[PDB]
Order: structure tokens, then sequence, then C-alpha cells
RNA sequence: UGCGCAGAUACCGGGAGGAACGCCGAUGGCGAAGGCAGCCACCUGGUCCACCCGUGACGCUGAGGCGCGAAAGCGUGGGGAGCAAACCGGAUUAGAUACCCGGGUAGUCCACGCCCUAAACGAUGCGCGCUAGGUCUCUGGGUCUCCUGGGGGCCGAAGCUAACGCGU
């Protein structure tokens, strides 16, 4: 495997029925692809420099996870699917190289 | 019969002409001016000059509808671009703010043979 | 990709001796399993071409240390080929 | 004019998520400043200009934006 | 000429579709050449450095052969926004079978198969060894004013050249 960061932006409209049920449809998503989960960052409420779909905010989930590289693809286009995502873009994780150091 | 008092005001500036479009806050147009719409036909349609009478007949024609307070927008380069604005300035609207949103492409579209 | 697991699976599967890393044997061993990586990716991706160079060459240099094997001692190189199953 | 990375901490050239730090990097309009602006390295430029593509299409940093003047 | 009172241009909002990636951007990078610029992931080739570890001359070139090969063009099926041979107009002109302006078909894009040319240029075949330096730069390593490799530039020793110039 490779570890990877799935960042994930859905609609800031939800109540908490929808977004647990967002959430919780990527956890059975990512068990479906064999991803395990090392970190999690929640940010949330976020304005965006620019309307998507229309909405000018974004709610935003970052996922740090270790899955097999050749079932990456698939996972995205699973992602994707459900109509409250509206940005998944998942990274090869990659070390932190510093500046100004 | 509107009563705006408060809007946009874009200065479509090219090198064949300069036109003038005031709108409401909304966007949706109320009057309009142009190197046209004032006498001149032919290349002096691109002249400051008739940019800056385009102007004002598109400020004076606001005042109607009660046009105080103007927001420019200008898209374009050409002649009279600037003149188009200062006679924005000096028309009695008082002139909010100015913005340049003159769209580029990010190397999209391929151009016609004059412009390569 | 090949991991250095792998790698040393085949290394240590035709060293010569503990600790040997540049065998004629070992270098055409290896040679070879990217051979097989590679015509395996051409299979699919038959357009991509620029790799394809990359293949010509190695069975360039596969052929070269095979044809120095043969020269210097064939029984080896008897060995060598019956367990590569080539040629 | 000072440069960006002279006015600036010990920051991860990398990380796509913070927006604080790339709008320094970004002009009046959303382009992306040139090194001798930026006062980055060669390379340096050359990752930047990656995390802040990346931070673009995730909503965070903007792909252009409108001149309030002249 | 064309388009516009069947309401165009200019402006706001929604939608469709095709093509190309602004800034970064470089006098930069990669590749054997052709050539390669949004971003992510997968597969994948080359190449460089440090250690001095393994093999022990296994090397260099290369007639044939085989693979690649910009654009244009050819075949079948798609696709088709912008541009645009041919072509239709408008102008200019002594004439205009053109430069300029309004249109527009092939094509430009995709798949698969052809074609095999080029100012395909460094107008400079490949490999190795030897011959002052200085300076700018890309990228490794180091005891990191610097030293040491590998690329990309500019001056220039010896030398070469008809000359221009070439010159680790
Ligand atoms: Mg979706
Ligand atoms: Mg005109
Ligand atoms: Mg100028
Ligand atoms: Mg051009
Ligand atoms: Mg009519
Ligand atoms: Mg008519
Ligand atoms: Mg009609
Ligand atoms: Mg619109
Ligand atoms: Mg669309
Ligand atoms: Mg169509
Ligand atoms: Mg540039
Ligand atoms: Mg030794
Ligand atoms: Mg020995
Ligand atoms: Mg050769
Ligand atoms: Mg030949
Ligand atoms: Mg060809
Ligand atoms: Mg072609
Ligand atoms: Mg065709
Ligand atoms: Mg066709
Ligand atoms: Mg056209
Ligand atoms: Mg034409
Ligand atoms: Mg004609
Ligand atoms: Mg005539
Ligand atoms: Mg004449
Ligand atoms: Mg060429
Ligand atoms: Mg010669
Ligand atoms: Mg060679
Ligand atoms: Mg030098
Ligand atoms: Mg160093
Ligand atoms: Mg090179
Ligand atoms: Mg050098
Ligand atoms: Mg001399
Ligand atoms: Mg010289
Ligand atoms: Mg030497």
């Amino acid at each position: 495997m490779r570890r990877y960061e799935v960042n994930i932006v859905l609609n800031p409209n939800l109540d908490q029925s929808q977004l647990a049920l967002e959430k919780e449809i990527i956890q059975r998503a990512l068990e479906n692809y064999g991803a395990r989960v090392e970190k999690v960052e929640e940010l949330g409420l976020r304005r965006l420099a620019y309307p998507i779909a229309k909405d000018p905010q974004g709610y935003f989930l970052w996922y740090q996870v270790e899955m097999p590289e050749d079932r990456v693809n698939d996972l995205a286009r699973e992602l994707r699917i459900r109509d409250n995502v509206r940005r998944v873009m998942v990274v090869k994780s990659q070390e932190p190289f510093l500046a100004n150091a | 019969k509107r009563q705006v008092a408060s809007g946009r005001a874009y200065i479509h500036a090219s090198y064949n002409n300069t036109i003038v479009t005031i709108t409401d806050p909304d966007g949706n147009p109320i009057t309009w001016s142009s190197g046209g719409v004032i006498g001149y036909k032919g290349s002096r349609k691109g002249t400051p000059y008739a940019a800056q009478l385009a102007a004002l007949d598109a400020a004076k024609k606001a005042m109607a509808y009660g046009m105080q307070s103007v927001d420019v927008i200008v898209r374009g380069t050409g002649a009279g671009r600037e003149q188009a604005i200062r006679a924005l300035q000096a028309s009695g609207l008082q002139v909010k703010s100015i913005v340049d949103d003159t769209p580029v492409p990010h190397n999209g579209c391929r151009p016609k043979k004059k412009f390569r | 990709p090949i991991t250095k697991e792998e790698k040393q699976k085949v290394i240590q599967e035709f060293a010569r001796f503990p600790g040997d890393t540049g065998s004629t044997e070992v270098q055409v061993a290896l040679l070879t399993l990217r051979i097989n990586r590679l015509s395996e990716h051409l299979k699919v991706h038959k357009k991509d071409h620029h790799s394809h160079r990359g293949l010509l060459m190695m069975v360039g240099q596969r052929r070269r240390l095979l044809r120095y094997l043969q020269r210097e001692d064939p029984e080896r190189y008897r060995a060598l080929i019956e367990k590569l199953g080539i040629r | 004019k000072a440069k960006v990375k002279a006015t600036l901490g010990e920051f991860d050239l990398r990380d796509y998520r913070n927006v604080e730090v790339l709008k320094r990097f970004l002009s009046e309009t959303g382009k992306i400043l040139p090194r001798r602006r930026t006062g980055l390295s060669a390379k340096e430029q050359r990752i930047l200009a990656k995390t802040i593509k990346r931070a673009r299409i995730l909503g965070l940093l903007p792909f252009t934006e409108k001149l309030v003047r002249k």
C-alpha cells in the first residue's frame, strides 16, 4: 500500500441527519476499498475563493489513509458519485518540504 | 419610472468603438449610449471624444431614472477607455468604485489570423 | 513497480554465493525481471514507444551478458537459461 | 520592496491547505508572483506553483480576481 | 459586404459543447530524435549523486534488419467550439486570380490503420583520452567564503580556421 490524503468538499447546507449520512457513506466506501485511516481533520465551514455549485462556501474534510494503490482511482470514482459531494481530490502523501527554515 | 438611484456603469472599450451600459445593482440595464448613438458613424466612433459624449449621454439618461451613485466596470482596451471614465466622474454621478474586469482567456480559443 | 523485497528475493535466488550482487547470473536475472515487467506493461499501453526503447536496450544488454557467459563457461550459461526459460 | 520569503516564518512549501500563507504569494489578482517578488529559489518556486494550483482546485485560492484601480 | 424592429451590440442569470492550458515561465527542465506545459492517481523509460560492495574487459562503432519519426495529407467511424486551404462576397488597384474586411468546406480534435517527408538545424555522426582560466545558471554530494560531480549559457589560454568564428 501507499499513504494518501483524501480531500472531500461537500455542500454546506446539510442538517445533522444528512451530514452524518454522507460521512458514514464515506466511511463505508473507504471500508469497501480497503483504506486504513491514520488521522482525520474536519475543518467544516470555509469560505471558498469562488462559487462552487453556486454555493460560496464549502464543508471541508481531510483524511490521511493508507491503502492499495491500484484501488485509488476506483475509490475516487465511488466518492464523486454522491450529489452532496462536490470536490474529491486524493493526493499521495509527501514529506513536508520546509522553506525559510 | 424605476428610481434605482444607484447601480453599475459598464464601459466596453474596443479600438473600433466605446459603448456604455448603465444597470441597477443586480446587473439589469436601465439606459445606455455608444459611439454610434451620438452622431458618429465610422472610425470616429472609437475616438476618446466619442467616448466622452457616449459616457455623458448615458449618464444624463441615467439622471432621469434618479441615478446618483455609480460603480464603474471596465472591459477592454482602446482609446477613450480612460476618457469615458473621466467623463463618468465629472458627469455628476458620484463614482463609487472602478474595476477592470476585461476577460482574458487562459489560452483556450484560437484567435483570428489578425491576432497572431 | 519492483520493490526491494522482490529484488532481494531474485538476487538471493541467483547469487553465486552469499553477498554476491554483481554476478553475470544475478545481472541477467534482474534484467529479465524488468524485461517481463515491461513486456506485460506493453501488452496494454502499446502506444507507449518511449518505454519500448527502454525494453530494446534491456534486451540488448541481456544478450551481451549472455553472449559473454556463453563464451567463458557454457555450463553455467545452460543452467541460467534453463532456470529463466530463455532462447 | 521587501520579498515574501523575507517577511515570513518557517512554513511548509508543500501544504496546499494553508491559505493564510499562500495568499501572501498571490498578487492583487489571482496570479502567482514571479521569483523576483517572492524571493524563492528555482526549486522553491517550482513547488509553490503546484501547491497553489492544488489549493485553487479546492476553492481555497482563486484563479483570478478583479483589479480595483485605474 | 455582413448582422440588427422576428429587438442585435452592451449587461445580469441558467444551460450545452468543443478545443487549449493564463499567471508560475526562465536566457529553465526532460528526451535518441520527432518532440513534451492546468491538476490528481495508476503503470512506465531514461538519468544523476554518494558508498567502493559485487562481476572481471563482458567494450566501442555499426553496412543490412527492425522500431520511432513535426506538419500536411490518405482510409473507416466519430466529433465539430474557435480558427481556417479551396470557395462565396466586400474593398483596394491600371488589373487583384493577393495583401485588408464579412463569411465558409476540408482540416485542425478522438479511435484504429496508412503515409516516412522537413531550414527533421548545432545546417556540426558516435565513443574514449589529452589540452589555461573566468563568469551566469539547473541539479546532486560535501568538513557548505568554498570544495567536488552531472547538465544548460557567456567571455576567453594554447591551438584551429579562407574568413566568420570555434575554443574541456
Ligand atoms: Mg459528485
Ligand atoms: Mg469604428
Ligand atoms: Mg499601451
Ligand atoms: Mg500568438
Ligand atoms: Mg432587419
Ligand atoms: Mg438590412
Ligand atoms: Mg429579416
Ligand atoms: Mg452569461
Ligand atoms: Mg459543461
Ligand atoms: Mg454541436
Ligand atoms: Mg511565458
Ligand atoms: Mg572492488
Ligand atoms: Mg576476484
Ligand atoms: Mg549504439
Ligand atoms: Mg541501419
Ligand atoms: Mg509521421
Ligand atoms: Mg497530423
Ligand atoms: Mg481524417
Ligand atoms: Mg471525417
Ligand atoms: Mg472566421
Ligand atoms: Mg477569411
Ligand atoms: Mg475576394
Ligand atoms: Mg473589384
Ligand atoms: Mg497598381
Ligand atoms: Mg525541428
Ligand atoms: Mg567527422
Ligand atoms: Mg552506448
Ligand atoms: Mg563554463
Ligand atoms: Mg549543498
Ligand atoms: Mg539534455
Ligand atoms: Mg559545466
Ligand atoms: Mg590565438
Ligand atoms: Mg566563443
Ligand atoms: Mg580533463
